[PDB]
């Protein structure tokens, strides 16, 4: 309980940072402006570059999954926050059969207000809906192609029930996304979640972006710093190394796993992309980026992906 | 008259010590008196030992207070600062105001040099502009300080033997007389001598080299040794680079780097150091961590 307000506060942080990078042209998002204010104080170049690689990272894995399943699938964004992926997938003509989002009721309430208030958000959902009205009773928005569910991820009975209420199909291939979320719950709770995800789908994928190599002074200072913001990282013990991150996924029901630290990913970016970004802002101290990026990772696991060839997916 | 002004400045120093910023007009006056002082100062500031030498502070006010507890307070301790007073830390206003206030109050006891962050363009990006615009309601104060940075001396020389500057050496400079010949009263240029002094870095590479900073140059030990022997110097002292242990010898002790912002950006975990020089130029270092400031708010991560 005591930590939940602080954890919920992090959604405002990531949203602010993502919009700011977008405003200065790191990537294209015409939808985030409807969810969060434009920060008037800059985020430092390494934060914006860092958020870029994170976004690019997950974006490339999502595209690959959709490609391999020919969009005949489900995507379940876990701890989605102010995620705009639904609308962006609809523009790119890469929409999955249904898009599911999950977060604390408090967060969902913020997101349902924005959706209901602003037609740029609600029309695209209705264009694809069976009804002329979006119905938002409780802390749930349900539609044909898009659902937003208010649930605690640490209570799996609540989670499963509501996804199935929103007619999630167990037999469809399914990509699940935990973009900086698992680290806010206990190691045992995030294991339960991963286990359940692996048990629910014969054909599935999991993207996990979070902290890594946290067993040093840098990681310790971060832990202490986030506690000033009343936000404890309940699952840091799982953020030991890339090896433990891959082992966390395999031990909890998945057949293959891969992980790269964010910097490794940064240096593996296409040169044309690097050139575009590095001409957006000037960063004189690359060692600051280096230190930050080595402490985060992008991991992905699959299971039952033989016929589809999900073993071959890369960022 | 200036009799009244000196009394008020004591009160300002008293105020800034408890991290309370000065009013808009107060800053305007302080910068003008500082301008009139700095104009009459050389590009190469000749300093007498004993002196305590400091590097990057970057708006980390409470850690500057930690610096003073350890090195002794001004003007009891003769001080020489090597720039980078602003940006990244959350208290650039208080930090840079106090250091300027100490200069105006004790001109003979404080040397403040220009760092690469004492620049218009850089402060617009790395936090200082944003801090002034928040702490005050407009850009006037940013304007007043940035206008002043143009007057900050580029370089200092301790007792004809120890050469102090923020960044490093330049291919456009062989002698100190090449330094005093420069026109420093301008915004830090993109290229050229004045630029390189504030931006350059030493490295393990032989000779000169392209800088990964994208401004100034990377110089090897052979450049340090030519410049020291050609100018009768024993040591080039500098800041500008993060060092994990607070200070770092390189180039067979021809160069030393001093970094005085502990736990840089409130993230890095580095020690900060300061270099004391005694009455006969013998050196020693004082390592220190940040002050325990409970109300300091979080730096950015990926959340
Ligand atoms: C780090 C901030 N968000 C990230 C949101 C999104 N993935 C992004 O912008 O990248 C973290 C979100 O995770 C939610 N959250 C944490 N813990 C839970 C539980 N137990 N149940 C439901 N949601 C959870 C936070 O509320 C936040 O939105
Ligand atoms: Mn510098
Ligand atoms: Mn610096």
């Amino acid at each position: 309980d005591e930590n939940d307000e602080g954890v919920r506060g992090t959604c405002e942080d990531a949203s602010l940072c993502k919009r700011f990078a977008v405003s200065i042209g790191y990537w294209h998002d015409p939808y985030i402006q409807h969810f969060v204010r434009l920060s008037k104080e800059r985020k430092a170049p390494e934060i914006n570059r860092g958020y870029f690689a994170r976004v690019h990272g997950v974006s490339q894995l999502i595209k690959a999954f959709l490609r391999k399943t020919e969009c005949h699938c489900q995507i379940v964004n876990l701890g989605a926050g102010m995620d705009t992926t639904f609308w962006r997938l609809k523009d790119e003509d890469l929409l999955s059969s249904k898009y599911f989002e999950v977060d604390f009721p408090m967060i969902v309430t913020r997101k349902l207000h924005s959706i209901k208030c602003k037609p740029p958000l609600s029309s695209p959902i209705l264009e694809l809906h069976s009804e002329d009205t979006l119905q938002m009773d409780g802390h749930i928005l349900d539609s044909k192609r898009y659902a937003v569910i208010g649930a605690d991820l640490r209570d799996l009975s609540e989670l499963e029930e509501k996804l199935k209420k929103c007619n999630m199909n167990t037999q469809l291939p399914t990509l699940l996304i935990a973009e900086c979320v698992l680290v806010y719950m206990t190691p045992e709770q995030s294991a339960n979640l991963l286990k359940w995800a692996a048990n629910s789908f014969e054909r599935a994928m999991f993207i996990n972006y979070e902290q890594v190599n946290m067993g040093d002074r840098f990681g310790q200072i971060m832990i202490e710093n986030l506690r000033r913001r009343q936000c404890d990282l309940a699952g840091v013990e799982t953020c030991k190394s890339l090896e433990s991150q891959k082992e966390r996924l395999l031990s909890n029901g998945w057949e293959t796993a891969s992980a790269v630290d964010m910097m490794e990913l940064y240096n593996r970016l296409p040169r044309a992309e690097v050139s575009r970004i590095e001409s957006l802002e000037f960063l004189d101290e690359m060692e600051l980026l280096e230190q930050l990026m080595r402490h985060y990772c992008l991991c992905w696991a699959t299971k039952g992906g033989n016929e589809l060839g999900l073993k071959e997916i890369t960022y | 008259d200036e009799k009244v002004f000196t009394k008020e400045l004591d009160q300002w120093i008293e105020q800034l010590n408890e991290c309370k910023q000065l009013s808009e007009s107060q800053v305007k006056s302080l910068c003008e008196k500082a301008k009139e002082i700095l104009t009459k100062e050389s590009n190469v500031q000749e300093v007498r030992c004993p002196v305590t030498v400091c590097g990057d502070v970057h708006g980390q006010f409470h850690d500057l207070m930690e610096l003073f507890r350890i090195g002794g307070k001004s003007p009891d301790t003769n001080y020489l600062f090597m720039g980078d007073y602003v940006d990244r830390g959350y208290y650039s206003v208080e930090t840079v105001t106090l250091l300027v206030a100490l200069k105006v109050r004790y001109r003979e006891r404080i040397t403040i040099l220009r760092g690469n962050h004492e620049s218009r363009q850089i402060t617009q990006v790395y936090g200082f502009y944003d801090e002034c615009l928040r702490k005050y309601g407009n850009a006037n104060v940013w304007k007043y300080f940035t206008d002043l940075f143009d007057y900050l001396p580029l370089t200092a020389l301790v007792d004809g033997q120890i050469f102090c500057l923020h960044g490093g050496l330049s291919p456009s400079i062989d002698t100190l007389d090449h330094i005093r010949a420069l026109d420093r009263l301008q915004e830090v240029p993109h290229e050229g001598p004045m630029c390189d002094l504030l931006w350059s870095d030493p490295d393990d590479r032989g000779g000169w080299g392209i800088s990964p900073r994208g401004a100034g140059y990377t110089f090897g030990q052979d450049i340090s040794e030519t410049f020291n022997h050609a100018n009768g110097l024993t040591l080039v002292s500098r800041a500008h680079q993060l060092v994990m242990e607070g200070y770092n010898w390189c180039h067979d002790r021809n160069v030393v780097t001093i970094f005085s912002a502990p736990n840089y950006c409130y993230r890095c975990g580095n020690q900060a150091a300061i270099m004391e020089l005694d009455d006969t130029l013998k050196y020693s270092f004082l390592q220190f961590d940040p002050a325990p400031h409970v109300t300091r708010r979080t730096p950015d991560y990926f959340l």
